[PDB]
C-alpha cells in the first residue's frame, strides 16, 4: 500500500483504472474483446518480419497464423488458470467461481483472432 | 521413395505426439496439482489415504487372516497381554526396591501415555 | 484446491516411487507389478528401435555389405532444418549395435524386423496384462531357474539361426550323429573367429546352453542349501535390491570389458564409434548399478535393519577401522598417482621426458603373458608361443597404463569410501549420534555444533556420485584413447604421452575435438553439427548444475520472495494471482543438491557422448 | 487505488483458501489448545474490539511513528496478521522487523506483521530495551483474535505453574527406537513419536529375536483345504517345553538383576 | 509441522526458549533436574525449523531435538511472508 | 515413597529384561518368528547354548553315521580326483575333442563328485563331533 507517483498518482489510478481489465461499465466480454484485439494486433508484428518466412510474399499470412497460434495458446493457458485458480475477481452475483475470468479469457481469444486478422488485413492492404 | 512414409506419418504424428501430447500432459498435470487426489498417497492425512486406511482396518477386522501379520501396535502381537503384565507384576514384586509404592500397571500407563498433540493422527482430532 | 507450495512437487517426486512409503500399493505384489510395467517399457523401447530401423533403415543393405555401409537409425524430419540441411542429412545414423545384433541373431530382412516389432509390442501388452493383476501367484514367476531357462531358450534360438545350421543334420530326428554335425551349431573355438571378427554364433549358443544348465544346477544347489540352514532373518526390499544392483553392476561392467575384448556381434569391431559407445555406455550403467547397490544397502541400514551380532553388526562395530583404512588407501593412491603424473608433467615440460617416473605394470604384464597371451610380447613370466593361438582384442599395456590403473583404483576406492562411510554413519556419528531417527535423506542438522552440512546419508550418495562419474570418466578416457591409438595405429603416442597429463589434454581432448567443433561454422554445417550443438547444450547443463550446487537456498528463497512481491504488486495480475495457489518457494536443500547433481551428470553424459561421437565418427 | 493495490477485496482474491488448505494440507491443523499446553490453563480470550484487523485501523493513535515501507505484509494478498501490543515508558527509536526504523509512542503501541517471527523478533528487541507486557496476537481471515507469546501471562523464559510438559520424551535422544525396530508400525518413519512403552518393547523385541536358541518356531498356518499333515513333531510338547524354558529364563534373568 | 521433542537430559537452561524466533519452546515445572524446570514445545505449529534451540543447548547432545518433516510443510513452518494459506 | 530416578531406571531395566525373555517364547506370535524366517525350525535345533552345530544342520542326511559319511567323502574324493586327472592331464579330454571324438562321460561324471566330497567331509565331521 506504499504510495509512489508511478502507482498512486492520479494518472496511474485513472490509467490502470480505465484499462479494459478495470474500466467501469464494461461487461466481461468487452474486457476480453478489447484486450484480445490489442494482443492480436501486437502479435502479428514480431512474426511477419523477424521470422522463418520473412522475405516471402506470404510473410504477413504466416505471421497472422503464428499470432493466432500464440493467442490460442495463451487463451488455453488462461482457461487453465480459470479452471484451476478460479480468480473470482470478475464474477457477478451468484454465478460460479471463475465464470467472469473464463468469459474474459474466451473473449480475449476472440478479440485476439479479430485483432490479428485486422493487422493482417492492414498489412496485405496499404 | 525413401523419404515418403516417415514424411506423411511424421507430418501427422510428430505435431500430435509432441505438441498435443506434451501440452495435454502439462495441462493435465497442472489440473492434477489442483485435484483433490494430488499426490494423495504421499500427503499425510489425505482423504483418499485415510479412507483407504479405514477400509483396510475394516477388512482386517471383518476377514481375519490365518497367517500372522506384523502388528501395527508391537504389543498387540501378544496372544495374552494379560499374562504378559501378570508376569511383569510378579517379577517386579520380586525385585521391587523395599516396599515400593509403584505398581506395574501405573508404570505401563505412564509409559504408554504421551503428550504429542502436534503429531498428525492427533491434529486430525484422532 | 492446490494450496500447497512448489516444494510439494520436488518433495513428492523425490519419493514418488518410494512405494514402501506408499501405503496403498505397499505389498510385494505391487512391486512385482512395477517390475512388469518397467519390462513393458523396455520392450516398447526396443520396439521403437527395431521399428525405426526396419522402417527407415538399411538393414537389408547392411547384411550385404556390413563393412561398407553405415547403419541408419531413423528418418530425420525436423521442421527447423534448412533445405540445405535437409538435402545434407539423409537420416539419423546409428550409434548402437542393433544392426550388428540383428545380423548376428539371424535377421536377414525388414519383414523379420517388422515381425520382431510386432512381437515386442505384443510382449509389452503381455507385461501390462501381468501388471494388471498383482498376486502371490505371480510372485512365483522368476528365480535363477527362470533366467537360466531364458538362457537355454536363447541358446536354442542361436542354434536355429547359426550360420552352420543349414549344414546341421537334425539331431532330435536322425540322432546326434558325428561330432562335426553338432559342431555346425555348438562350438568352443574360443575368441575371435576372423572374418566377422567376432565370436561365432555357435560359440554363443553353446555358451548359453551351458550357462542355462549350470544355472539350473546352481539354483537347485542353493535351494537345497536353503533346505538345511533355512534362515531368512533379514528380509528387506532394499537388501535384496542392493544384492541385485551390485550383481547387475558387476555383470554390466564385465559385459563392457568382455564385449570389447570378445565381441559377439558380427562385424562390430570394424565399427569404431559403436564399439566405443558400447563400452562407455555399459561401464556407466555398471557403475550406476553398483552405486545403487551401495545406496540401497545404506537405505536398508537406515530403515530396515535391527542391530544384531551378525555380519552387518560386525561391520558397523568396526566402521571406524573400515573408514580409516579406506581413507588411507585413497590418500596413498591419490598422492602417488597425482604426484607421479605431476612429475611426468614437469619432466616433459622441462624437455627431459626420460627423467619421468614410469613404473612398468609388471604385475599385469605378468598376468597377461602367463595367462592370456599366446606369443611372447613382454617375455616376463613366460615366453612360450602357442602353436594354435586364438584371436581377441586384448590391448597391449605399457608404462602409462600403470598410472591410469592406479587412478582407476583411486577412483573406485574413494567412491567405496564415501558410500561405505555414509552407509555406516547412517547409524550415527559423534556429530550426529541419532541419525537412525532422521531417515535416509534430510537437509542438515543446522548451523549448531559447528555446522552439519551434507551430514545426511543421502548426501553421502550425492557426494559419491561425483566420484562415480569421475572414475568412469577416467577409465573411459583410458579406453577411448587406447582404442583411438590402436585404430589410428599410433600406439606410441599413447604409450609416451599418457605418462603426463598434458598429453591427456593435448593428444586426447584437444586433438580429438578438432572435427567435432567444425560441426557447424561460418562456412556451413555437416553431419557433426548436431553433436557440436549437443556438446554446447551439455556444457550449459553442467554449469546449471554448478549453479544448483554452489549457490544454496536462502539466497534464492529471498530472491523468489522479492519476485513474488513484484508479481503481487504488478498491474493486471494482482487481481488474478495471489500466490496462494502453488506458492513459489525455493527448492529445498536436498532437492537443490539432487537437481544440481542431476544437471552435473546430465551434462557429463551428454558431453562425453558428443565427444565420443565426434572423435570416433 | 487500483494500480497501487488490487481492486478486489482480500477475501475475493483468496478464493477458497479455506476448504483447500483442508484438502491440500490435511496435516496442517492446530491442536485443541494452540497458544497453551493444557486445557485447564485459563485461556484468556480477546476479540476484534481489543485488537482490530489492520484494514479497520487508519491513523490509529497506538501506531508507532512509522513511515511505511515495501517490506510490510501483503494487503489483499494475505489475510493472516500478527499484532504486537506493548506499552512504552518513553518515545525512542527501534528497528522494525521488516527493516526500516519506527519511533515508539509514549504510551500504548501497536504494530501489525504477517509472520509471527517478525513479532517475536520485535519482542526480543523491545525486551532488550527493558519493556514488559509485550503481548502478541494473531489475526485470522474472519477476524478471530488468538492471544500468543505470553500466552499464560508469564514469558516462556520463566517457569510458571499450570504448564503441562508437551513433547517430553522420558529418555535420552539416542534411546529412541530404531526405524527397523519400528517397521510396519505407524512410527516407522517417525520413531521420535513412539511411546516410551513402545520403544522399550521393540528394543526388547530385537534382543528377543537374537536368541534363536530359545526363540519359538511359531508353527505354520493351516491354509490348505486338505487334511492336516501328520508331520513328525509334536507342537504341544514343544509348547510345554518352551513354557518351561521361558519360566526358567525369566527366573534366572530376575535373579541376575 | 517440524516435530520438536524434549528429553530427560534437559537441565532447565531456558536458553532454548530465548533462542526460539517464534515462541515454540516453553518452560514447565518438573522434578527431573536440579533446576526443577524442563523445556516443552506446546506451540510446535510455529516452529520454522531453524534449529536455533539446538544451537543453544549445552548438554552433551541435544536435549531438544528438531525433526524436520519436509512432507508436512506449513506456511508457519515454511516462513511464508507473501502467501497465505489460512 | 519418593521413587528415585535410579528406581525408575531399575524398572526400565526390569521391563526390558522381562520383555526380552518373554517374547522369545510362543506368546508373541510375530511374522519374524515364523518357520523359515528367524526361528530354528521346530524339532531341529541347529545349535545349543554353545555354538556347536547339531546333526539337524545336515538336513535329509541328519542320521547318516560318521563312518558312512567318511567313506562317502573318501570315495567321492578318490573318484573325483581320478576323473579330474583323467580329464585334464592324463588322457586329456579337450585334446580328444581336437581329435574329433566326443568326451568320455565317465571322466566328467567322476570329476563331478569333488564338491560332493567337500560337503560330505564337512558333514562327516559334523556327525563325528555329535557322536553320530
Ligand atoms: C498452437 C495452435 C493453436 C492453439 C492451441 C489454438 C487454441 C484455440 N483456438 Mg485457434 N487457431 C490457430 C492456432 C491455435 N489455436 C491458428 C493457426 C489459426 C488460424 C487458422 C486459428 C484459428 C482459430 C479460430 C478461427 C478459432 C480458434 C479458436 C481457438 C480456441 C478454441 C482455443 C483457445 C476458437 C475461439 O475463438 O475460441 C474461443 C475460434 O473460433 N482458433
Ligand atoms: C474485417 C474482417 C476481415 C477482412 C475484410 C479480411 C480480409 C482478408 N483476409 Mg482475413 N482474417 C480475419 C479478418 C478479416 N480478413 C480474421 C479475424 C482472421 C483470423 C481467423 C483472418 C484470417 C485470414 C487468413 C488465414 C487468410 C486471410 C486472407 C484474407 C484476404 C483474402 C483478405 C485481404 C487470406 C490472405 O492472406 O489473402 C492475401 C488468408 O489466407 N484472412
Ligand atoms: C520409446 C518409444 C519411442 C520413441 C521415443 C519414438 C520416437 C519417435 N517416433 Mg516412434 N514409434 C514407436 C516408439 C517410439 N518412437 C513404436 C513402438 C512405434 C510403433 C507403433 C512407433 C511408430 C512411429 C511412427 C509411425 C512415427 C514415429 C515417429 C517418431 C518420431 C516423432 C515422434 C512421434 O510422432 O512419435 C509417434 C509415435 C507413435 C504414435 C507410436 C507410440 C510410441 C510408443 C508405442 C510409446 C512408447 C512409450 C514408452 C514406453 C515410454 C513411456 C514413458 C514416457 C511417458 C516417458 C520420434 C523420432 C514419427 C516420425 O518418424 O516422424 C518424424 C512417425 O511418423 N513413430
Ligand atoms: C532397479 C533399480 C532400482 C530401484 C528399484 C530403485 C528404487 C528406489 N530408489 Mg534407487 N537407485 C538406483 C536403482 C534403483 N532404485 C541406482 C542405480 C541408484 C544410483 C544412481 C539409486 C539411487 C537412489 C537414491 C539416492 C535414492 C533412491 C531411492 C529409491 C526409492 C524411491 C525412488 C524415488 O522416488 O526416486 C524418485 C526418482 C526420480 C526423482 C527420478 C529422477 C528423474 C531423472 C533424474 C530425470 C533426468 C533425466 C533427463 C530426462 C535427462 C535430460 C538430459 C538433458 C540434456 C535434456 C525406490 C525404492 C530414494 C530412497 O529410497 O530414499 C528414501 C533415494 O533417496 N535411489
Ligand atoms: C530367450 C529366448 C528367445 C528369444 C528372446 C527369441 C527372440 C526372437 N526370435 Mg526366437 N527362438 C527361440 C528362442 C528365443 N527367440 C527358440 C528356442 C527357437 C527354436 C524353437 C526360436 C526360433 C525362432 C525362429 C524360427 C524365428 C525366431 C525369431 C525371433 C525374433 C523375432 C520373434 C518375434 O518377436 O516375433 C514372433 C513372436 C511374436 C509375433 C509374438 C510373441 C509371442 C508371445 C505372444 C510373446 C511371448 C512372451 C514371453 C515368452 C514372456 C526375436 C529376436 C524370428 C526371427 O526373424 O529371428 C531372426 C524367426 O523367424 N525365433
Ligand atoms: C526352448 C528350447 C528349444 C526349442 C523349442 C528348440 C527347437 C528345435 N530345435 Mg533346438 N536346441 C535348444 C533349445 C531348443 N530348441 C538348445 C538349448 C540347444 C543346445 C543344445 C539346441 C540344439 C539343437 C540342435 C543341435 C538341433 C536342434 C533342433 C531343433 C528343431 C527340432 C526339429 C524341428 O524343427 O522339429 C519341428 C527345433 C526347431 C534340430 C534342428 O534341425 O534345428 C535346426 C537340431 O539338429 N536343437
Ligand atoms: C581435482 C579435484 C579434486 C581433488 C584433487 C580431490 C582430492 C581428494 N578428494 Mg575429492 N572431490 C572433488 C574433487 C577433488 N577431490 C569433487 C568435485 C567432489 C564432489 C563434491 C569431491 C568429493 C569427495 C568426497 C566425498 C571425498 C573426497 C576425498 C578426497 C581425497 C581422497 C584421497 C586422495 O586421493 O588423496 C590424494 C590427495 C590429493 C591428490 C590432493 C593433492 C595433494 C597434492 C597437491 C598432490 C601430491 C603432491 C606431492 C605428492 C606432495 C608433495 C609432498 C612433499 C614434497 C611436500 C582427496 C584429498 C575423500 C577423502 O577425503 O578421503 C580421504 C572423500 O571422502 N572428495
Ligand atoms: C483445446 C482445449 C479445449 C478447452 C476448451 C474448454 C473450454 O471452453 O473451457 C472450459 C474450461 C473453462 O473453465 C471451466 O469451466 C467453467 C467456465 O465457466 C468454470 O467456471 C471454470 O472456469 C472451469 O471449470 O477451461 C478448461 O477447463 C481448459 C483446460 C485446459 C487444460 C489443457
Ligand atoms: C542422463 C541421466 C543421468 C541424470 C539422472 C541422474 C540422477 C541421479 C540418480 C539419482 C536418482 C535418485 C535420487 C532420488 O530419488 O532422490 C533425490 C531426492 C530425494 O527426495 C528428497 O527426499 C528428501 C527426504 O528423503 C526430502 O523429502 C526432499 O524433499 C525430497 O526431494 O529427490 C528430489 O530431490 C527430486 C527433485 C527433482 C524432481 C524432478 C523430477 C524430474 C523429472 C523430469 C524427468
Ligand atoms: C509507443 C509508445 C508507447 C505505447 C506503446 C504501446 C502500448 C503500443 C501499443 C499499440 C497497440 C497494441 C495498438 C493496438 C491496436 C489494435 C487494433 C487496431 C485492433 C483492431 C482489431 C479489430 C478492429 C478487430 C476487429 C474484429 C473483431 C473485433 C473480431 C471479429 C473480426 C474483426 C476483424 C471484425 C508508450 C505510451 C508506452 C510510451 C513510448 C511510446
Ligand atoms: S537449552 Fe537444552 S538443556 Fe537447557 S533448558 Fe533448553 S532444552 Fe533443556
Ligand atoms: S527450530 Fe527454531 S522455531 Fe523450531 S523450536 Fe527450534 S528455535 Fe523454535
Amino acid at each position: 500500500q506504499i504510495r509512489s507517483p508511478i502507482s498512486d498518482s492520479r494518472f496511474a489510478k485513472n490509467f490502470i483504472g480505465n484499462t479494459a481489465f478495470y474500466r467501469e461499465g464494461l461487461e466481461n466480454w468487452q474486457r476480453g474483446l478489447e484486450i484480445g484485439m490489442a494482443h492480436g494486433y501486437f502479435l502479428v508484428g514480431p512474426f511477419t518480419t523477424l521470422g522463418p518466412l520473412r522475405n516471402t510474399p506470404e510473410a504477413a499470412t504466416v505471421g497472422l497464423l503464428s499470432a493466432c497460434a500464440v493467442i490460442g495458446i495463451v487463451s488455453v493457458g488462461g482457461l487453465l488458470f480459470g479452471a484451476t485458480v478460479k480468480p473470482r475477481a470478475f464474477d457477478k452475483d451468484g454465478a460460479t467461481a471463475g465464470s467472469g475470468f473464463t468469459e474474459i479469457i474466451n473473449w480475449h481469444a476472440v478479440g485476439g483472432l479479430g485483432g490479428a486478422g485486422f493487422c493482417h488485413l492492414l498489412l496485405t492492404l496499404f | 521413395a525413401y523419404g515418403d512414409g516417415p514424411k506423411k506419418w511424421g507430418a501427422v504424428l510428430l505435431p500430435l505426439t509432441i505438441f498435443g501430447v506434451g501440452i495435454t500432459a502439462m495441462g493435465t498435470f497442472v489440473l492434477y496439482t489442483f485435484s483433490e487426489d494430488f499426490f494423495w498417497a504421499f500427503v499425510p492425512g489425505s482423504k483418499r489415504s485415510m479412507e483407504l486406511e479405514k477400509k483396510k482396518k475394516e477388512m482386517a477386522e471383518k476377514y481375519p487372516s490365518p497367517v500372522v501379520q506384523h502388528p501395527a501396535d508391537p504389543l498387540a502381537g501378544l496372544v495374552n497381554r494379560a499374562d504378559y503384565e501378570k508376569g511383569l507384576e510378579e517379577a517386579w514384586d520380586k525385585v521391587k526396591p523395599k516396599g515400593s509404592t509403584v505398581t506395574v500397571e501405573e508404570k505401563l500407563k505412564e509409559l504408554s501415555t504421551q503428550n504429542n498433540p502436534h503429531y498428525w493422527r492427533n491434529a486430525i482430532k484422532s | 484446491y492446490g494450496r500447497c507450495a512448489t516444494q510439494r512437487y520436488f518433495q513428492v517426486l523425490g519419493n514418488i516411487h518410494d512405494i514402501e512409503l506408499n501405503e496403498s500399493l505397499n505389498s510385494p505384489q505391487a512391486i512385482q507389478a512395477l517390475s512388469f510395467g518397467q519390462l513393458s517399457v523396455i520392450l516398447l523401447w526396443l520396439a521403437a528401435y527395431t521399428f525405426h530401423i526396419g522402417w527407415s533403415g538399411n538393414f537389408e543393405a547392411f547384411i550385404d555389405n556390413p563393412l561398407g555401409v553405415q547403419p541408419i537409425n531413423h528418418f530425420v524430419l525436423d521442421p527447423h532444418y534448412s533445405q540445405y540441411k535437409v538435402d545434407t542429412t539423409i537420416a539419423a545414423l546409428t550409434n548402437h549395435p542393433i544392426y550388428h545384433w540383428l545380423m548376428t541373431v539371424g535377421f536377414t530382412s525388414n519383414a523379420q524386423i517388422y515381425r520382431f516389432t510386432l512381437g515386442l509390442e505384443i510382449t509389452a501388452a503381455v507385461m501390462l496384462v501381468l501388471s494388471l493383476a498383482p498376486s502371490v501367484g505371480l510372485l512365483s514367476m522368476g528365480g535363477l531357474e527362470v533366467v537360466s531357462w531364458i538362457s537355454i531358450c536363447w541358446a536354442g534360438h542361436l542354434v536355429n539361426f547359426a550360420p552352420g545350421a543349414a549344414n546341421l543334420t537334425n539331431v532330435v530326428m536322425e540322432g546326434p550323429g558325428s561330432l562335426g554335425n553338432l559342431m555346425n551349431v555348438l562350438t568352443f573355438n574360443g575368441g575371435i573367429q576372423l572374418g566377422t571378427q567376432a565370436l561365432a554364433v555357435s560359440d554363443v549358443a553353446h555358451h548359453h546352453v551351458a550357462i542355462g544348465i549350470v544355472g539350473l544346477w546352481i539354483s537347485a544347489l542353493l535351494r537345497v542349501s536353503k533346505y538345511a540352514w533355512n534362515f531368512n532373518t533379514q528380509s528387506s526390499y532394499h537388501l535384496d535390491l542392493s544384492l541385485s544392483l551390485t550383481v547387475g553392476g558387476i555383470l554390466t561392467s564385465l559385459l563392457a570389458q568382455q564385449a570389447y575384448v570378445y565381441p559377439a556381434l558380427s562385424y562390430l569391431p570394424y565399427d569404431y564409434l559403436t564399439t566405443t559407445s558400447l563400452y562407455v555406455h555399459h561401464q556407466y550403467i555398471g557403475a550406476f548399478l553398483a552405486t545403487g547397490g551401495f545406496v540401497h544397502g545404506g537405505i536398508f541400514l537406515v530403515r530396515d535393519y535391527t542391530l544384531s551380532n551378525d555380519l552387518v553388526g560386525k561391520l558397523l562395530a568396526t566402521k571406524a577401522t573400515v573408514i580409516s583404512t579406506l581413507s588411507w588407501i585413497t590418500l596413498f593412491l591419490g598422492f602417488h598417482a597425482t604426484g607421479l603424473y605431476m612429475h611426468n608433467d614437469a619432466m616433459a615440460a622441462f624437455g627431459v621426458p626420460q627423467k619421468q617416473i614410469i613404473i612398468e605394470p609388471v604385475f599385469a604384464e605378468f598376468i597377461q603373458q602367463v595367462f592370456f597371451l599366446g606369443t611372447p610380447v613382454y617375455g616376463l613370466g613366460s615366453a612360450a608361443v602357442s602353436s594354435t593361438p586364438t584371436l581377441s582384442f586384448l590391448p597391449i599395456i605399457s608404462g602409462g597404463d600403470f598410472l591410469v590403473h592406479h587412478a582407476i583404483a583411486l577412483g573406485l576406492h574413494t567412491t567405496v569410501l564415501v558410500l561405505i562411510k555414509g552407509a555406516l554413519d547412517s547409524q550415527g556419528s559423534y556429530l550426529f549420534p541419532d541419525k537412525q531417527s532422521f531417515g535416509y535423506g534430510f537437509a542438515c542438522d543446522g548451523p549448531g555444533r559447528g555446522g552439519t552440512c551434507d551430514i545426511s546419508t543421502w548426501d553421502s550418495f550425492y557426494l559419491a556420485f561425483f566420484w562415480v562419474n569421475n572414475t568412469v570418466a577416467w577409465f573411459t578416457y583410458y579406453f577411448h584413447w587406447k582404442v583411438l591409438s590402436l585404430w589410428q595405429s599410433s600406439t606410441a603416442v599413447f604409450d609416451e604421452n599418457s605418462l603426463y597429463l598434458m598429453g591427456w589434454f593435448r593428444d586426447y581432448l584437444w586433438q580429438n575435438c578438432a572435427a567435432l567443433l567444425s560441426g557447424y561454422d561460418s562456412l556451413g554445417s555437416n553431419d557433426l553439427a548436431v553433436w557440436a550443438w549437443a556438446f554446447l547444450l551439455a556444457h550449459l547443463a553442467w554449469a546449471t548444475g554448478f549453479m544448483f550446487l554452489i549457490s544454496w537456498r536462502g539466497y534464492w528463497q529471498e530472491l523468489i520472495d522479492t519476485v513474488i512481491y513484484m508479481h503481487l504488486k504488478a498491474p493486471f495480475f494482482n487481481e488474478i494471482w495471489s500466490a496462494d495457489v502453488v506458492t513459489p518457494v525455493a527448492l529445498s536443500i536436498v532437492q537443490a543438491r539432487f537437481i544440481g547433481l542431476a544437471h552435473y551428470v546430465a551434462g557429463f553424459i551428454l558431453t562425453y557422448l558428443a565427444f565420443v561421437v565426434g572423435a570416433t565418427s | 487505488a487500483v494500480p497501487n493495490t488490487p481492486k478486489s477485496s482480500p477475501d475475493t482474491l483468496a478464493g477458497n483458501r479455506t476448504e483447500a488448505s483442508a484438502v491440500s494440507r490435511p496435516y496442517d491443523k492446530f491442536n485443541v489448545n494452540y497458544p497453551l499446553s493444557s486445557p485447564d490453563q485459563a485461556r484468556t480470550e480477546v476479540t476484534t474490539k481489543e485488537i482490530p484487523r489492520p484494514e479497520d485501523l487508519v491513523d490509529s493513535p497506538k501506531f508507532p511513528l512509522f513511515g511505511g515501507s515495501a517490506n510490510g505484509y501483503m494487503s489483499k494478498a494475505t489475510r493472516e496478521r500478527h499484532a504486537i501490543t506493548w506499552t512504552a515508558k518513553e518515545e525512542t527509536t527501534f528497528e522494525m522487523p521488516t527493516s526500516g526504523w519506527a519511533m515508539m509512542n509514549k504510551g500504548e503501541n501497536l504494530c501489525y506483521f504477517r509472520k509471527k517471527e517478525q513479532c517475536i523478533a520485535l519482542c526480543k528487541q523491545l525486551r532488550s530495551m527493558k519493556i514488559n507486557d509485550v503481548k502478541i496476537y494473531r489475526l485470522s481471515k474472519d477476524g478471530t483474535v488468538t492471544f500468543l507469546h505470553p500466552s499464560d501471562g508469564v514469558f516462556p523464559e520463566k517457569v510458571n505453574k499450570g504448564r503441562v510438559p508437551v513433547n517430553f520424551r522420558p529418555f535420552t535422544v539416542c534411546q529412541n527406537a530404531k526405524q527397523g525396530e519400528l517397521k510396519f508400525t505407524e512410527y516407522w518413519t517417525k520413531p521420535y513419536e513412539a511411546d516410551a512403552l513402545t520403544t522399550l518393547f521393540v528394543k526388547a523385541r530385537v534382543a528377543a529375536y537374537n536368541d534363536v536358541v530359545n526363540l519359538f518356531p511359531l508353527p505354520n498356518p493351516k491354509l490348505t483345504s486338505g487334511p492336516a499333515e501328520p508331520t513328525s513333531v509334536d507342537y504341544d510338547a514343544l509348547t510345554k517345553e518352551a513354557m518351561e524354558g521361558q519360566k526358567k529364563r525369566i527366573e534366572a534373568a530376575m535373579a541376575s538383576v | 509441522a517440524h516435530a520438536v521433542k524434549i528429553y530427560d537430559t534437559c537441565i532447565g537452561c531456558t536458553l532454548c526458549v530465548r533462542a526460539c524466533p517464534t515462541d515454540v519452546i516453553e518452560m514447565v515445572p518438573a522434578t527431573v533436574n536440579a533446576a526443577k524446570q524442563v523445556a516443552s514445545t506446546p506451540r510446535v505449529e510455529d516452529c520454522v525449523g531453524c534449529k536455533r534451540c539446538e544451537t543453544a543447548c549445552p548438554t552433551d547432545f541435544l536435549s531438544i531435538r528438531v525433526y524436520l518433516q519436509e512432507n508436512e510443510e506449513t506456511q508457519y513452518s515454511l516462513g511464508l511472508d507473501l502467501a497465505d494459506w489460512s | 515413597y519418593t521413587e528415585s530416578a535410579q528406581d525408575a531406571k531399575l524398572f526400565e531395566t526390569v521391563f526390558s529384561t522381562y520383555t526380552a525373555e518373554y517374547l522369545k517364547g510362543p506368546m508373541y506370535e510375530t511374522p519374524e518368528k515364523m518357520i523359515g524366517r528367524r526361528p530354528f525350525n521346530p524339532g531341529e535345533p541347529l545349535w545349543g547354548e554353545d555354538k556347536k552345530l547339531t546333526s539337524n544342520v545336515l538336513g535329509p542326511l541328519k542320521r547318516v553315521s560318521s563312518n558312512e559319511l567318511a567313506f562317502l567323502t573318501m570315495i567321492c574324493l578318490a573318484i573325483g580326483a581320478w576323473g579330474e586327472a583323467q580329464f585334464l592331464w592324463f588322457d586329456p579330454q579337450f585334446a580328444a575333442i581336437d581329435r574329433g571324438e566326443y568326451f568320455n562321460p565317465i571322466y566328467i561324471i567322476a570329476a563331478s563328485l569333488l564338491p560332493v566330497s567337500f560337503w560330505a567331509h564337512i558333514a562327516c565331521y559334523i556327525q563325528k563331533a555329535n557322536g553320530k
